[PDB]
């Protein structure tokens, strides 16, 4: 039932075994070489050995740089942290540029933890102490009544537990949680492994600005000042730099004691050419870090002026000095045969039935004005088609539409 | 007659677009009269918006001022009615001292998209005076067992038979609309709900927004929420930066995006935070996402007729001959300076001790204000007197 | 919680993180100490 | 340790500056609310217990300067009509002070006689504002 | 007395009752056809059912525009809410100026609402805690005794007060609001000193309700209910110690108090009393304040607004190279009725002259007028009026009680306008 | 095998600075190659960071891009090693929200200042045995016990306060600050780890004296100090980077006690270097600021790079030499780096090869080198992953100029990929 | 920062009243800006109109620009 985007037909790559690009799969047609040089990055972030190194899918607009870049995404999976990003947003009014652009990097790169959870549940406190605590907890399986430290005595009398209210205790925290106050004797646990003593092998994912942003401030209302902390605005501040070695180090014990995984995924930084000259002059440095993850930059400019500059013109809009350390990925333009190929993929994702001729039609109109024009007539045309009683998208639907709706280039001339 | 907050306002005669069943426009209908091309793709798009199926899908009306752009957008919004969101801002709102452009755009995104969720309650309590409990009513009575001290409060009604929650005959339901903004502005502090009031929400972080995406994903998979996607408006959108325009650009590839309607009145202008010259003050990338609809001006019975609505609107009779000099004044200098002429001339027929407007209250009210053009040129008479030309 | 550093400002100074690490209860005591029986042997006051 | 000082004015040249506070601090809010509350049959259980124990700790934080949090962070709701306005409305009143503190200094007792009982409760108002005791028959 | 300012002497249009401007009327002279325009407009402030109607007051300076905004105001009279505002106030450090300008449409919209008052006064008789869900206190006036059971919210602000017993005490149950006005007048004879001020005891009622009307905005209810100050739980009190900044107040908190005040009206507890808002030198608003303006306009809920402008052909502020006729965008100027300031003959700026010596207590020899009249023709209506003051004081110097044609030269000699000014530059 | 944080970056094959006791560098050693003058410099410039006596020595290394700027920077970094403060940061950080560009200049340079302070502290630690009735004024005692030792002491009211508080039990490890009368419980008792657990830690009983004596250093920056002091709570800000404009005041107090304690024995300051890469990106006013920042007998020893030409200081209309004032460049000795011969760009590549741990042909080596000599280095050194890659996908050991081949047709440097843009540059936006 | 604008006519309106209730005196002073000339355009417009209130001091101004 979910809605469609603009990139909900882009499934993957569509590279055959030996990194070739085929002409037409997973919802991609043309662009073949950028697909298989997208491909190859996808190795490189899969290797997961090189750090800070840097794309540019240099291009026109509409050529599917976007699309190649969730293309990645997608054959990476949701196990590799996959931020996305626009250069407008390093502009915040809380933290400097600098500090957006670190913690977009942060959370790039991924911690895999894994834990063995052990917990005891039943209809519990069966039995309260009996120095010492004694619990009796029943789970219709069995009961077990265990020995508890006195500091889960005072944790329980914080959760005001009383005979017969099933709870959560965690073997690795000393946590405590009633779960409920089943009114048997409201809610009661139920039976497929219905014993006291859980355990299960647990994977949280975690990025390392989750770690940082957890270590910037107290864990909130545990403590006796740091309750007041909650009732602060949540300003976001520019974690120091020595915060940051320190929380590389725990991480790096754990990943070497092996029970945490590093897996390092790929910042997607659309609209590069929106950084001024200090982000990207901070960016190589960003980039020189042996921490970084992958960065993917995309940019439709041809000769922009370098925001913070004024008089600077280089190629995509980035300096020279950051293009000298990027790769760049040319997209190019599609010829219309490709064109009916990408309209006739956008109406299948969106569940739209069009004729041989309407198509063509469509595939003609996208020559004159652009893809994305075309590709967007096809809901309002599908939307009147219903209206006059059709299922299938007709020539007369989309001449229709495109009499209601302009491209730029037809408001442009109305405008002159 | 009793004032209430909501007055005759420019747009208070639109009740909605007036649409046929196969979309055709009505010549005149539900207070909007002409525009038929552009009410014919508003009503697409409005379908488009009822459907709810295609996410992130932005629409521009264009023309020059006055041809009833933002009277199409008022349209649609009286016809997509109140359960549907429907976001109204201008342009200058995201230029704010709290967060950035960037954040009030995606606040404004997140406004626009409602997670409907249904609750069943419990309340069967009715006619109780006595004390411990017992409780009588017309075709029921029964007890309740208790262990807890709620009671002393509820002595000096109605309770839940779940968690006993207590509050001053069955188990009902109730549905809740929601907006994302709503959801990550309440879980963003303990008591984020006052920011939805105070906007002290101060640029909510990526990481809650991306846990709350997930969680109404989840509530979708598994029954207990539905998606209500909303449409954006965003009135005078030449007041965007080129960051704010880069950002939408990526905001509407959302598949949790609304649909987003654009207006602006400009030609080829300066995209504002830049030197370059586009069609809209929009840059092109933008427009490439976009389906544009262009008002076309009002012709002179399009015109008389919007002057009718207008009338009938504000409860003011006009005579045939005074229709027809209103009707030239606005073809001569504007049509928003003779729907002020009706006002205005109404008051001057009023201090007249007459009941309907006519010709010399139209003249008189000429006189006493003046149109753009005419303040202008008597400025030229005066040009010295005025202060830095 | 092994990532919560600014927890353990409140808690520890490094001297006693130190001690602690040299002071761990090693692995094979526990299970000596586990299987041993109560040492009671309290000789008692004497005020001598 | 750090300097500091009480000695400083604002711009009289005065006393405790709590009375200047008292005297100059009038203003109250046209409209007074209680902040929103939020409406959610059924809250659910961990948020419930999670804003009880923090209402819980807090109080019992500032017990210790409950008094103290209390007399700053109210508002002022009512302001009254000074005690002052009265022997100022009226110029019976204004001839009466001057004659009672003469009186007063001189030693007599008096007693005033008035039809109204009205005046009565305005001349106990009055008299406590000059600090004098009386007796009401 | 009262202080004279530059507007003191406007007490109105000066219209008949046909609304044509009388010549000399209520402290203006001149501008009648402005006046007559601004008839119209108080007429349609009265008229109470149109929203987001704008007028443009234009003309060169001197020629009265704010004068005529303040005889708007004085022919309104306080009733109605008359928000003056200047476009420099915008350029806030703690909130956008769009917001700055929404909540100047707010508290240009008026609300005068009739509320029940719970009154519980009387001296302390006694006061009886019971664990703490109670307070039970005796309260005694002169009517009677009665004992009264109230939350722990009044007690716990009774603790706060510091009230024993014999204290008489005033409690708005509304508020939860406790005034500890002093100690009963049957104590003041208990001791020859004592620390405390005594106060009569309450003559009325221990409990009165009554029924008052407040005058409120709808931005003090947005303002109230964005800043809360009532109520007593921790959480808020804690808010209550952070600066009070200005927040961005959002379209929903406007929305929800929109549905309460129609509530309200419908009760007929409530009626509204929408005002005017007037932005002086509206040209000091950049491009974004006026496209906002745009949509601010269209609101159902907006009031009339009231500009004024003297630029000629200035830039429009923030765009940095669009010239448009006030200053202000052409797409506003079509939204605006605009009125026109005409300069003034010799003959009215005398005229306005003699007003501002007569509003000022100044005698002016017939000599001196004419003189000051040529003064003003010659530099400005402003520097004669100016003279004036600084005149009867020459005159007071040498012992006379009016202004003769002496002081006023000797007046001209020592100060300058900005013409002989820019000379001597 | 397992993945660190620390992975392959640009610098990470540099492992120091690779120059002879006598300041010669040598060709090829530490993983830098090349760039013979400038690493004798940075050796010279390395030597004053160690003897830590001239305060507030700037130098400045220029060069064309791809030169070596940052490379012979943490090479430098790695020669000094820890313990001595390095202190990296782009030109760009300055420019915050949170504090002007003076105070962050400043915080930079308290950062790059090290003070070593030791303090010695006494504690008594000692597992409890026995804490009995204090019901009188209070009055009890405490059994504490070592596996060598075990005392009573008798607790006064506050003692007794503190260990009611701390609910100090039976066979619990404590160790008590004489000075403070402070009770720090670090451990439960070796009795049972005996079915306990929880957020309690288990710790064997203490060995030796009761009573120690006890020399800790510890190791801050000025910086620490300044937002320590700050505010009551103020070390939090070493967390979030709360800090805001830490007071003049208070930090001439500090460098006060911190030559007080360094007169007393008590501190030892260790002055360090402070790297600002991009410097050309700093305004005129934090040039003006560095101007001052370094005539303080506290300030460390400054190294900044930037590749640029004659260009305009930021900020201003002026032209400079390397976008930095006359009146700085003055203050400063400039590093200049040559531009890479064939043989020492062969020789970086096979280093970074090494790194990578990629093989690569002779063959390979030769137009890999002909391609940075052309292009620039650093795409050569991309294209060596990218042609590890497509040598992999291949299933070959060594990747042959076959794959250097595709990947340089896959990937484009920037005079290519300009070029392509020009020939289309009316599709590209905005020129 | 920024206090109300209503706070600041309830001030006003209560001196005022304290005025005529005989307790309160106003004492009109004066306000010296030394190098007006530093004031920008929206300082010079507020100027205008914060002179136009009877609750407003006597104005003096220095600048020694042409
Ligand atoms: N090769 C392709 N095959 C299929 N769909 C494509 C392809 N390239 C683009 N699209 C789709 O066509 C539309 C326009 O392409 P986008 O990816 O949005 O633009 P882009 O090229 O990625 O970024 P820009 O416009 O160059 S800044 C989107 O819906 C894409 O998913
Ligand atoms: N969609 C449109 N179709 C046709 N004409 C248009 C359209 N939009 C603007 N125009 C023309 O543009 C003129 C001025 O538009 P405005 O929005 O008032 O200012 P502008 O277009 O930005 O022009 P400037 O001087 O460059 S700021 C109008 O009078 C129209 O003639
Ligand atoms: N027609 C009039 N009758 C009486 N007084 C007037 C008249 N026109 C102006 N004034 C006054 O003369 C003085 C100068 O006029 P102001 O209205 O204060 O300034 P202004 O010229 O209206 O301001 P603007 O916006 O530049 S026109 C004030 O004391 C006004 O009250
Ligand atoms: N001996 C060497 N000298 C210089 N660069 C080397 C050397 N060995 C390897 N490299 C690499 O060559 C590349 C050149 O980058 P660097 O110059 O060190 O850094 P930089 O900050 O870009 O300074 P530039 O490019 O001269 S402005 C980096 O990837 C280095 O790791």
């Amino acid at each position: 039932t979910q809605r469609i985007a603009s990139h909900s037909h882009v499934k993957g790559l569509g590279l055959d075994e030996s990194g070739l690009a085929k002409q037409a799969a997973s919802g991609l047609v043309g662009q073949e070489n950028a697909r298989e040089a997208c491909g190859v990055i996808v190795e490189l972030i899969k290797s997961k050995k090189m750090a800070g190194r840097a794309v540019l899918l240099a291009g026109p607009p509409g050529t599917g740089k976007t699309a190649l870049a969730l293309a990645i995404a997608q054959e990476l999976g949701s196990k590799v942290p996959f931020c996305p990003m626009v250069g407008s947003e390093v502009y915040s009014t809380e933290i400097k540029k600098t500090e957006v652009l670190m913690e977009n990097f942060r959370r790039a790169i991924g911690l895999r933890i894994k834990e063995t959870k052990e917990v005891y549940e039943g209809e519990v406190t069966e039995l309260t102490p009996c120095s010492h605590v004694i619990i009796g907890l029943k789970t219709a399986k069995g009961t077990k009544q265990l020995k508890l430290d006195p500091s889960i005595f005072e944790s329980l009398q914080k959760e005001r537990v009383e005979a017969g209210d099933v709870i959560y205790i965690e073997a690795n925290s000393g946590a405590v949680k009633r779960q409920g106050r089943c009114d048997t004797y409201e809610e009661y646990v139920p039976l497929p492994k219905g014993d006291v003593h859980k355990k299960k092998e647990i994977i949280q994912d975690v990025t390392l600005h989750d770690l940082d942003v957890a270590n910037a401030r107290p864990q909130g209302g545990q403590d006796i000042l740091s309750m007041m902390g909650q009732l602060m605005k949540p300003k976001k501040t520019e974690i120091t730099d020595k915060l940051r070695g320190e929380i590389n180090k725990v991480v790096n014990k754990y990943i070497d004691q092996g029970i945490a995984e590093l897996v390092p995924g790929v910042l997607f930084v659309d609209e590069v050419h929106m950084l001024d000259i200090e982000c990207f002059t901070y960016l190589h440095r960003a980039l020189e870090s042996s921490i970084a993850p992958i960065v993917i930059f995309a940019s439709n400019r041809g000769n922009c002026v370098i925001r913070g500059t004024e008089d600077i013109t280089s190629p995509h809009g980035i300096p020279l000095d950051l293009l000298d350390r990027v790769m760049i990925i040319r997209t190019m333009l599609y010829t219309p045969q490709e064109m009916k190929q990408i309209i006739k993929i956008r109406a299948q994702t969106e569940g739209i039935n069009i004729s041989e001729e309407a198509l063509n039609h469509l595939g003609e109109i996208g020559t004159k004005t652009t893809l994305r024009y075309s590709v967007q007539l096809l809901t309002p045309a599908n939307l009147l088609a219903k209206i006059n009683g059709k299922d299938s998208i007709e020539k007369e639907h989309v001449e229709e539409i495109s009499e209601l709706f302009y491209d730029a280039k037809s408001s442009a001339k109305i405008l002159a | 007659d009793v004032t209430r907050i909501e007055r005759i306002g420019a747009h208070s005669h639109i009740r909605g677009l007036g649409l046929d069943d196969a979309l055709e426009p009505r010549q005149a209908s539900q207070g909007m009269v002409g525009q038929l091309a552009a009410r014919r793709a508003a009503g697409v798009v409005l379908e488009m918006i009822r459907e709810g199926k295609i996410a992130g899908r932005a629409v521009l009306i264009a023309g020059q001022p006055g041809t009833g752009k933002t009277a199409i957008a008022m349209g649609m919004a009286q016809a997509l009615g109140p359960d549907t969101p429907f976001t109204a801002i201008a342009g200058s709102e995201i230029f704010s001292l709290e967060m950035s452009k960037t954040e009030a755009l995606t606040q404004a995104f997140r406004r626009s998209i409602g997670v409907r969720i249904k609750e069943e309650t419990e309340i069967i309590e009715g006619e109780v005076v006595e004390i411990q409990l017992t409780l009588k009513t017309t075709e029921m009575e029964t007890i309740y067992d208790l262990g807890t001290k709620m009671i002393e409060s509820l002595t000096k009604i109605t309770i839940d038979k779940a968690t006993g929650k207590i509050s001053k005959q069955k188990r009902k339901e109730v549905v809740h609309t929601v907006s994302l903004h709503e959801i990550d502005v309440i879980n963003s502090r303990t008591q984020g709900f006052l920011a939805l009031f105070s906007g002290d929400t101060g640029e909510i972080k990526s990481e809650v927004r991306e846990q709350i995406n997930a969680k109404v994903a989840e509530w979708r998979e598994e029954g207990k929420a539905e998606i209500i996607p909303g449409v954006l408006f965003i009135d005078e959108v030449h007041m965007l930066d080129i960051e704010s325009f880069s950002f939408l650009n990526r905001a509407l590839e959302s598949d949790m995006a609304p649909v987003l309607i654009m207006a602006t009145n400009r030609g080829i202008t300066r995209i504002r935070g830049t030197s370059y010259q586009s069609p809209h003050g929009i840059p092109i990338d933008l427009l490439d996402r976009l389906l544009i609809v262009s008002t076309t001006p009002y012709s002179e019975k399009d015109t008389k007729q919007i002057l009718r609505i207008r009338c009938e609107e504000e409860d003011v009779e006009m005579s045939e001959d005074a229709y027809t000099v209103l009707t030239r004044i606005g073809l001569e200098t504007s049509l928003r300076y003779a729907i002020q002429l009706i006002t205005a001339a109404s008051l001057v027929c009023r201090k007249r001790k007459g009941t309907e407007v006519q010709v010399d209250d139209i003249k008189r009210v000429y006189s006493l204000f003046l149109d753009e053009s005419r303040s202008t040129q008597y400025m030229k008479e005066y040009q010295d007197a005025f202060l830095f030309n | 919680s092994m990532f919560d550093l600014i927890g353990l400002e409140n808690k520890i100074t490094r001297h006693e993180a130190e001690l602690l690490s040299k002071k761990k209860i090693p692995r094979k005591l526990m299970e000596e100490i586990s299987t041993s029986a109560a040492p009671a042997a309290r000789p008692a006051a004497a005020k001598l | 340790e750090s300097p500091s000082e009480l000695m400083l004015t604002l711009c009289r040249c005065g006393e405790s500056l709590q009375d200047v506070i008292d005297r100059v601090a009038f203003v109250i809010p046209p409209v007074v609310a209680a902040p929103p509350s939020l409406r959610v049959p059924r809250p659910p259980p961990l948020y419930s217990h999670r804003m009880r124990i923090l209402r819980q700790g807090l109080r019992e934080h500032a017990a210790p300067y409950f008094q103290q949090l209390r007399q700053t962070t109210a508002p002022r709701l009512l302001q009254f009509p000074e005690l002052r306005l009265v022997q100022f409305d009226s110029g019976k009143l204004e001839a009466l002070a001057i004659l009672l503190q003469k009186l007063k200094s001189e030693g007599r007792r008096v007693l005033i006689l008035s039809q109204m009982i009205l005046m009565l409760d305005i001349l106990e108002m009055f008299l406590n504002f000059h600090y004098l005791t009386y007796v009401r028959i």
